[PDB]
């Protein structure tokens, strides 16, 4: 009796939850926006091509002075490079070859690299010997890695394929704080301009906006049909757009604790892989299945400019601090930049 | 050439990267890389003894080659989400206990993960090399219960011979794309030193087909 | 004039297959390995050697050589270069798939693109050196009628040198081609047929179809410049029937060219993951 | 990290000898090598370079064809040997390490020398026009340098080094390009300059960075310094 | 079950702590996300492109 008496608290809570949202919307984002102007065909040309990665790329990341990149492959190779001339600044071997996501210290000191062996690796680009070393091995988690991210550099947050995020300590090694809610496992996390709060997004269908100081999760939000795979902030921190397997993108509010736009098209069936926006706010980069990548003008959701050249899934997509080019990966094991 | 002395002394060191990059790509080219599945309570643990917290890499030599074995148990995330990443591997290798058709049952749970994993959309072409292992005492275990007790519509004879052979074609069942990919069988024992010429021989076939599959004989 | 005709539509036909080769041995540089290596100079060997045509078929038409001994040096060079070096790389194509076959763990570091490079080379050279003598004893001479280009050996060597052009064809056009190929597509069969298949079974009907081509092709080519280098000896008097074995060169000559346009055919198109190239390339 | 040099000592006019410098601490074979020397009395100049790899050699024009510079990796020493060896070929010998790549520090471990004494156009010029400077601690200096021709390039380096030497040991990076700080170095010293001319500013001195102040170019081949500005009291 | 019992006690007081926040209506968080749009039109290169002078990857 217990059981079922909290279960149908648990309910009425869900109820009130709903009524508060429903009672909250007074006039969707599409009707304050059909006064604006739209932009026009984003034509965006492909100006480098970094092509010394031989396996599928996984993940890259910017570096913060918008010219050094971090790209993780799967023939074992974490790879530094030097966007304006192409060149190779580094290459890490890795001790495992299943790597899933890769990030790039807001510093330049450190980079960090994490995939199936439940193990996120600090690698130190400055040392005093000439080569890059191995600073740190966290080891703590029991799923596969999806993605990590530092705030400084002394604490990462990484989120695991067993449903749990971990916010981290570099010097001790030991897990700083533990987050849990998600039933199913997590594949992406995002922290805000400033470092306070941060989203996940999980196959159970849901993105929990945790507080990093506390510890606690603030808020849940509920709008996909299937696995969510790419998550990513609005450039103020008040909202954020997520991408599932269900073929469409959703641009969820935190103040008014609702989604607000979707990004859907017929022709598209395919589940996106990655996301990310622009420096304005304005465009939305979707990479998708179909080998292709989609820009999207978030405060009306029609498909302003297309990405093709890729031969294979992109994997990867990342926009650059100043907001001038868009690195994207792919399954064909080619970097490239667009402006 | 509008190239600084510092400028090109980083093109050098780029283009000393790269032949390292060549060399290490060029020489991964040229291993086996099999891929180890199965149930609880299965043969992995000792075909590994025989052959050689995530994921258990193992590595091997043996005739001129050098195979790399990756023991994925215990991912206990979904499965679907992290398979993708063995898109491209030589052969899987998939072991079932016999001796679970009495402890639904085991050998159900094992078929219904063989399917799953048969007819997935990343191994459409992948070989698979399906190890029926503990048969040793599996001769025992049907002396008494018979088979019918997991398949009930078996209605041959409760000799070995003839029980194993019925789960073999059982489990070679299943398979959709009978045109694009074979499944290969093999009945070993914990004592047994011709589990590694199996493989050897199976990836062997598996090496010869795409090679008529590339010089254009297919 | 029924030549012409013929040879536009293997001039075409050839070219057009070569240069699909090309583009897409080319533009799919990830498939960068032994066998694209010797199938892309295949395509070369027969570019060249069809490069020849317009002469002959202009040539023919006009009956009147409207061109220098250079340019002759020239044509001579590549009608002979093309022909030992397309023989030189069926040669080499047979090598690689029995070693892709037979012996397919050894292949593994046996069948590299250094390796293809490195012996691609060695065989233009030979072919360039087996052309050589009839790059040095071409000469157009201008009769009162018209101009002819031929080749021209000292009158005291001239049965040596028509014999000798005769064997190097036959010997390295005919009888060491065949002989590999037989021993070399034994091998694979062999291989084909231990394990049933419906695709085994398409892959040796293939090697019968690309071993009898070759054959038929080349055996009357050969079989005639033999006959040419005899006609005191096969003839009760000289150019009895010259009119009967000059027509027979002529139609050995297409037979030729024939074979240069069948060599994308059945090394190139038939293979699925070429197939499969050219599609996604007529797309983009 | 630390580089042995050894060799030198007296040679006769157009003799020969090997000076060697064994490395220790570091990945040698992914650094490229200089061996720069210093007059009994005179300041410093650039001799040789061999690259990573050995895949690049330069020399100064003044030594070319005479020296052989030659890196052994797995053994980790660094070779020079000198033929005929006149008697302005008489100096202290740094092999000083270099690694290039983006936002890279070169020059910035120098060796500790090794003494070989001798019985019996288009260059870019660093003038420094200073020989010696009295100051007090805690005051703030400004030693200046210009140049032949503008060493900012169009990618918008500036490629000036400033140096250090103290009295009795080899010298030390200060600055590795025009306004950027090496590493291990207090945060006293600070470059500035434009075009032809550069300015290094000492906010407060102390008693261990008194000596003598050299200058660099790396924008062109051969590398020049100026002459030393000397700190003294 | 003791442990579902806990699992449901947890659920309910992460429900109870979340379901008492303040929201705002979406009106007002349209039009900030607007507002900030617009704001930063002019320093976006990829919304309008920058001349080639000043692109560093020309
Ligand atoms: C005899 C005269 C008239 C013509 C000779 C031209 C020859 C030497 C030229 C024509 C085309 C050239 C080839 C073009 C393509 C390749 C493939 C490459 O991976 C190795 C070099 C190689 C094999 C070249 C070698 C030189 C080559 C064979």
């Amino acid at each position: 009796s217990e059981l079922d008496q909290l279960r149908q608290e648990a309910e009425q809570l869900k109820n009130q939850i709903r009524d508060a949202r429903k009672a909250c919307a007074d006039a969707t984002l599409s009707q304050i926006t059909n006064n604006i102007d739209p932009v026009g065909r984003i034509q965006m040309r492909t100006r480098r091509t970094l092509r010394g990665h031989l396996a599928k790329i996984y993940a890259m990341h910017w570096g913060t002075d918008s010219r050094l990149l971090v790209s993780a492959s799967q023939d074992g190779k974490l790879i530094i490079w030097d966007s304006y001339t192409t060149n190779k600044v580094h290459a890490i071997p890795l001790r495992s070859s299943w790597v899933m996501t890769c990030a790039y210290a807001p510093s330049g000191n450190y980079v960090a690299c994490g995939g199936l062996d439940n193990i996120c690796s600090i690698y130190n680009l400055k040392t005093r010997e000439g080569n890059v070393r191995v600073s740190r091995e966290l080891a703590g988690h029991t799923g596969y890695l999806s993605c990590c991210r530092f705030l400084d550099d002394n604490q990462i947050v990484t989120s695991s394929g067993d449903t749990t995020c971990a916010l981290w300590d570099i010097e001790t090694g030991q897990q700083t704080t533990t987050f849990t809610g998600h039933t199913g496992d997590v594949m992406s996390l995002s922290l805000a301009p400033d470092t306070r709060l941060f989203v996940s997004g999980a196959c159970d269908a849901s993105a929990k906006l945790w507080d990093v100081r506390e510890g606690m999760c603030r808020q849940t939000f509920t709008g996909h049909e299937s696995d969510i795979n790419a998550i990513c902030f609005f450039p103020n921190g008040n909202a954020f757009a997520t991408g599932s397997d269900d073929a469409t993108c959703r641009l969820f509010d935190l103040r008014a604790d609702q989604e607000l736009m979707t990004y859907s098209h017929d022709n598209i069936i395919c589940g996106i892989t990655s996301v990310s926006f622009s420096k304005s706010g304005r465009l939305l980069l979707a990479g998708y299945d179909d080998f292709n990548c989609n820009v999207w003008d978030a405060l009306k959701a029609d498909r302003a400019g297309v990405l093709a050249g890729h031969d294979n899934r992109v994997s990867c997509l990342g926009v650059t601090d100043d907001g001038m080019a868009v690195a994207t990966g792919s399954w064909d094991s080619f970097l490239k930049i667009w402006n | 050439c509008t190239l600084s002395a510092e400028d090109k002394a980083a093109v050098e060191r780029s283009k000393m990267i790269d032949r390292n990059l060549r060399e290490d790509g060029e020489k991964a080219a040229r291993e086996v890389k099999l891929l180890l599945l199965g149930a609880g309570e299965s043969g992995k643990n000792t075909i590994v003894k025989q052959m050689k917290t995530g994921i258990v890499e193992t590595h091997f030599t043996f005739k001129d080659l050098h195979f790399k074995m990756f023991d994925v148990g215990a991912q206990r995330s979904e499965r679907k989400k992290w398979i993708h990443c063995f898109e491209g591997v030589t052969a899987i290798i998939f072991c079932v206990a016999l001796s679970d058709y009495d402890l639904m049952n085991r050998m159900h749970a094992s078929m219904k993960l063989f399917d799953s994993i048969c007819n997935n959309k990343w191994f459409t072409d992948t070989s698979i090399i399906l190890f029926l292992n503990k048969k040793d005492l599996f001769e025992e275990k049907i002396k008494k219960s018979p088979l019918t007790i997991c398949y009930p519509e078996y209605a041959g004879s409760n000799t070995y011979e003839e029980a194993a052979a019925y789960i073999q074609c059982q489990f070679e069942d299943l398979n959709k794309r009978k045109d694009t990919k074979e499944i290969y069988t093999h009945f070993t024992c914990s004592t047994d030193t011709k589990n590694v010429q199996f493989v050897f021989d199976a990836v062997t076939d598996v090496i010869i087909k795409n090679n008529l599959k590339d010089c254009g004989l297919f | 004039q029924l030549l012409p005709p013929l040879y536009s539509l293997v001039f075409v036909i050839g070219l057009v297959g070569n240069i699909l080769v090309v583009l897409v041995l080319v533009q799919y540089k990830r498939l960068k390995n032994m066998t694209s290596i010797y199938l892309l100079n295949l395509a070369i060997s027969d570019l060249l050697f069809l490069f020849t045509l317009p002469f002959w078929i202009d040539y023919k038409l006009k009956d009147d050589w409207v061109f220098g001994d250079a340019m002759c040096k020239i044509l001579s060079g590549f009608y002979y270069t093309g022909l030992y070096s397309e023989i030189f790389f069926i040669i080499l194509l047979t090598i690689d798939r029995y070693l892709a076959i037979v012996h397919a763990v050894f292949a593994l570091r046996a069948r590299t693109v250094t390796f293809g490079v490195i012996t691609s080379i060695i065989i233009w050279a030979l072919a360039i050196l087996a052309s050589m003598p009839g790059l040095y004893f071409s000469k157009t001479q201008w009769e009162f009628t018209h101009h002819t280009c031929s080749l021209h050996f000292p009158h005291e060597s001239l049965r040596e040198w028509k014999l000798f052009q005769a064997l190097k064809l036959n010997l390295f056009g005919l009888v060491l081609p065949l002989l590999v190929m037989i021993i070399c597509y034994t091998g694979i069969i062999k291989i084909l047929l231990r394990r049933p298949n419906e695709k085994k079974s398409k892959a040796v009907r293939l090697i019968f179809v690309i071993m009898i081509i070759f054959f038929l092709f080349w055996t009357p080519y050969n079989l005639t410049i033999l006959i040419s280098v005899f006609q005191d000896f096969l003839f009760t008097h000289e150019c009895e029937q010259s009119r009967h074995l000059d027509l027979a060169v002529q139609v050995t000559e297409v037979i030729a060219y024939t074979h240069c346009c069948v060599n994308p055919v059945i090394y190139a198109f038939v293979g699925e993951r070429f197939r499969k190239y050219l599609r996604q390339l007529f797309h983009r | 990290v630390q580089l042995v040099e050894s060799g030198g000592g007296l040679v006769q006019p157009g003799g020969s000898r090997k000076l060697s410098c064994s490395a220790s601490g570091f990945a040698f074979s992914s650094f490229g090598m200089h061996w720069v020397r210093q007059a009994p009395e005179k300041g410093l100049e650039w001799v040789a370079y061999i690259s990573s790899g050995s895949g690049t050699i330069y020399y100064a024009d003044t030594v070319k064809g005479r020296f052989t510079i030659s890196r052994d990796d797995p053994k980790n020493t660094l070779f020079l040997q000198m033929t005929s060896l006149r008697s302005e070929d008489t100096a202290m010998y740094y092999c000083v390490r270099s690694i290039y790549y983006y936002g890279s520090s070169p020059f910035d471990f120098w060796g500790q020398g090794t003494t070989l004494t001798v019985s019996s156009g288009s260059d870019i010029v660093m003038t420094q026009a200073t020989s010696s400077v009295p100051v007090t601690p805690g005051e703030s200096v400004s030693i200046s340098c210009r140049s032949s021709k503008s060493l900012l390039h169009s990618n918008g380096n500036t490629y000036l080094y400033w140096f250090l030497q103290r009295p009795g040991q080899s010298p030390q990076l200060l600055i590795y390009r025009m306004s950027n700080l090496a590493s291990g170095v207090p945060d006293r010293f600070s470059g500035s300059g434009s075009g032809t001319a550069f300015t290094l500013t000492i906010s407060r001195l102390e008693a261990e960075d008194v000596g003598v102040y050299y200058c660099m170019q790396h924008l062109e081949y051969p590398l020049t310094f100026g002459a030393g500005t000397k700190l003294e009291l | 079950n003791t442990a579902s019992i806990a699992q449901a006690r947890k659920l309910v007081e992460q429900l109870k702590m979340e379901a008492n926040i303040d929201r705002i209506k979406v009106s007002k968080a349209a039009a900030d996300l607007m507002a900030y749009c617009e704001a930063h039109a002019k320093e976006d290169p990829l919304l309008t492109p920058v001349p080639a002078s000043e692109n560093p990857f020309r």
